[PDB]
């Protein structure tokens, strides 16, 4: 179980790191979720300056 | 009272003997059982280290 864990710590800090960063640890691009609720704002911004 | 202590005497033998089974067990038992108990809490020190 402990073991299993670790995989739990190292997802939940991705999930932190999507804050305050646009890459993983691993340096990849976010695309979950977040990335996706992050382009929602962009296309708002732009529909609210249209 | 000699007659009585000389049977309390020959009686003593009956604990001493089940002492030694008693003990016997313990070694070719109990220790090794306890042994693999140590290592595998020794693993799980590790695994809470990482």
């Amino acid at each position: 179980l402990t073991t299993e864990q670790i995989n739990m710590t190292k997802e939940q800090k991705e999930a932190q790191r999507a804050q305050t960063s646009d890459t993983r640890t691993d340096g990849t691009r976010v695309a979950g979720s977040v990335g996706k609720q992050k382009e929602l704002y962009d296309q708002q911004i732009t529909s609210y300056k249209r | 009272a000699t007659k009585a202590e000389y049977a309390l005497t020959k009686l003593k033998l009956s604990n001493e003997s089940v002492t030694y089974c008693t003990a016997q067990y313990n070694l070719s038992s109990m220790l090794p059982q306890q042994l693999l108990m140590l290592k595998n809490q020794t693993t799980q020190v590790a695994e809470q280290t990482k």
